[PDB]
Formats: C-alpha cells, structure tokens, sequence
C-alpha cells in the first residue's frame, strides 16, 4: 500500500515516476504495486492525470547527463510523436527512451539502447521498436530551432 | 620416549650461534637469491681493544653493511627447532648479538622514502567522483530474490493432504524419535499443512505447558 501510495503521490505532484522505479526502490514487484494502485483509486474515489513524454524527458536526461539542448530536442520528438499519432498504443517511456535514443545519437553526446533502457527502464526491443517508428519521420518530429552535429539524414537506420 | 622430547644435543655439545638483525630488504634479496648461495661475504675484524662485523652484497643482487654487536649477558637467549616429523631439538645458545645498519645516511633516506610511498599504496583514500552515480536503484519490474524465492515455491507447489492412515503413521514414526515436538517443526516433520495436521493431532495427541522454549505437543495418544 505504502508503495502504490508513494506512486500515487508522484502523479499528484506532476512528477511522475515509473512502476519500475517505484519497485526498484521497494521490495514490493512491480505486479502487486499496479495491483494496490488501482484498488487505491478506487478506495479513495480519486484518479490521477495521465502521464505524459515530457513528464520523464527531465529525469532521464539528466540521469544520462545529456546537455540542455538534447533534452529539449528530445521532449520537442516526444511530444510531436504523440501529436502526429506515429505511436499509436506505445507507452509513454518507451516513446521517451526512443526519442531521447534519437537526439542523443544525433548530438555529440551518443548513448546506447542499454544505457537509455537501464536508466528508463525499457527494453531495447521496446526501444528499438518504438525507435523504428519514428525514425522515418525524424525530420519533422525535430526542432526547427536545434543545432545538429550528426544531420538527420544520418540518423540510424535499422 | 615422547612426540615432546626435545635433542638436546646443541646444549650438550655447547654449540653457539649469532642472532643478528638486519633489514627486511636485505634480507628479502637473501630469500630471492636464496638459489644462488653467493648472496654475499661476511666480514669480521677484530683488534687490540675493538672488533667490528660487516657484510657486503653481491654486486649482481645490489644491482658494505657495518654490524654494531649488542651484549647477550643481560638475557640469555637459545636456539631450538620443530623438525617435520615431530622431533623437537635444541641448536644451541646465542653467544653473540649484531645489528645490521648501512654505512651511508643520506642516501639511505631515499630508500626509507621508497620503501614508505610502495607501503603507502594499499592505504587507500576515498575518491572523489565528478558525476553522480545514476546507477543505483536502476528501474527493474521485479527483484531477482523476489522471481527465485516466487519460482521455488510455484515450483515446488502448496503440501498436500496425505491420507488419515499415512499422517497418523508419520505422527507415531515421529513420536519414536521424541516424546514431544513444536508444532512448527511438526509440520516440516510430517510435511502436511498446519490446519490439517492440527485436525488429527488434536484427536490423539494434546498440547501443554512445558518448560522448552516453545509450545509444544504431546503425542501420546492417552
């Protein structure tokens, strides 16, 4: 109950923190955690805002200590994806571990799948995944404004 | 005749030895070239009213060490062994005490100093780190000890009901070891479950006060 509680309280506050964070720092799986968060809904009548890309793009970035730019890079890929509808169903983290994916290997500081699913707590298949969706339509899922030090046009292919 | 009896022979025949002291680097190049047996000379002078003891490294393990003798008539030191088949003896008494020093002193201090910074290296110091460790607490869906200890017992499954006629078999097999037993060892015992193993325990045998740790049952069935 207490780990659901503190999950619940992270949405309140507008920082979001992943079930796989919260477990992480509980003894409590992930499993049973969902399963006390909505029996706590339920027993408090409330609900919580829906999480968004940009909710993450922050703690992420900065735990991959990426520089400035790549996080708003990053959170502009995120939140156009969502717009344009390119992933459709696909969870919020995975499309932020793939966009921060996407900026970082475009910027001088390139990280891993592994590294951004370590820290996101995604799979790289997931990322890989999601990351093959919008790869196609990088161009416009970028800033207008954002400094490029690899072009799109050399983004990874796969 | 005993495994404690020691030869006495050194102390009989009177035979003496030097204790001397030296360096644990001299000596540590000793055991290296310990093979060669030409480690070095040992050198002893003595005049009218003086003597001095000194020792010169072989050039190729260096690549002259002055000895002060010390008085050994304000104790009285002896020599003795353990062989490897169990047979102590006595070598003999000290006759005499020498120290090992260098002749030089000012570039003996530059030794001392490389001695102290190579036993200086296993202090170790705490590190400063210029970025935060983001490793820690790393996001994960559920905790290795949690999807082991979930598999053994999914694996393993619930303890069935064995039949009334092999439970009461086990009690009594059980109650030939001890008289009586804690209920929590019972079930692992018996390996039935607890309110089952209660239902035909509480048909025959009783539970009572006693002065063991715990609470315990009493098997006897009158």
């Amino acid at each position: 109950i207490a780990s659901a509680c503190l999950y619940i309280a992270c949405r309140q506050e507008g920082v979001p923190r992943t079930f796989k964070e919260i477990c992480a720092v509980s003894r409590i799986s992930k499993k049973e955690i969902g399963r006390c968060f909505k029996l706590i809904l339920k027993a408090l009548e409330t609900s919580v805002d829906l999480i968004t890309t940009g909710d993450f793009m922050s703690r992420f970035c900065s735990n991959l200590c990426l520089p400035k730019q790549v996080q708003m890079a990053a959170t502009h890929i995120a939140r156009k994806a969502v717009e344009l509808d390119l992933v459709p169903g696909r969870s919020p983290i995975s499309v932020a571990a793939a966009a921060i994916y996407m900026a970082s290997q475009a910027s001088a500081e390139k990280r891993t799948q592994k590294e951004i699913g370590d820290i996101a707590g995604v799979a790289d298949v997931t990322i890989r995944q999601s990351y093959r969706l919008i790869y196609p339509r990088a161009p416009d899922l970028f800033p207008t404004d954002f400094k490029f030090d690899t072009p799109v046009d050399k983004l990874p292919q796969l | 005749a005993e495994r404690g009896e020691l030869d006495l022979t050194g102390a009989k025949q009177n035979t003496g030895v030097w204790l001397v002291k030296v360096p644990k680097y001299l000596s540590q190049q000793w055991a290296k070239a310990s093979g060669r047996g030409e480690v070095g000379k040992l050198r002893i002078a003595k005049t009218q009213g003086r003597t001095e003891v000194s020792f010169t490294l072989n050039e190729d393990l260096a690549n002259e060490h002055p000895f002060v003798l010390q008085s050994v008539g304000g104790q009285t030191l002896t020599v003795f062994t353990e062989s490897s088949s169990d047979k102590l003896s006595l070598e003999g008494i000290v006759v005499q005490r020498a120290e090992c020093r260098p002749a030089a002193s000012e570039n003996y201090m530059r030794l001392k100093r490389l001695q102290i910074e190579e036993s200086s290296k296993p202090v170790r110091l705490s590190q400063q780190l210029d970025k935060v460790v983001t490793t820690n607490y790393k996001p994960v869906a559920n905790h290795q000890y949690n999807i082991e200890y979930e598999r053994k017992k999914k694996e393993d499954g619930k303890r069935a009901r064995a039949d009334k006629q092999h439970v009461l078999d086990m009690l009594f097999s059980a109650f030939e070891k001890h008289q009586y037993y804690n209920l929590k060892d019972l079930v692992d015992i018996t390996k039935q479950p607890v309110v089952y193993l209660k239902e035909i325990l509480k048909e025959i045998g009783v539970q009572n006060v006693k002065g063991i740790h715990k609470n315990t049952w009493e098997l006897k069935p009158e």
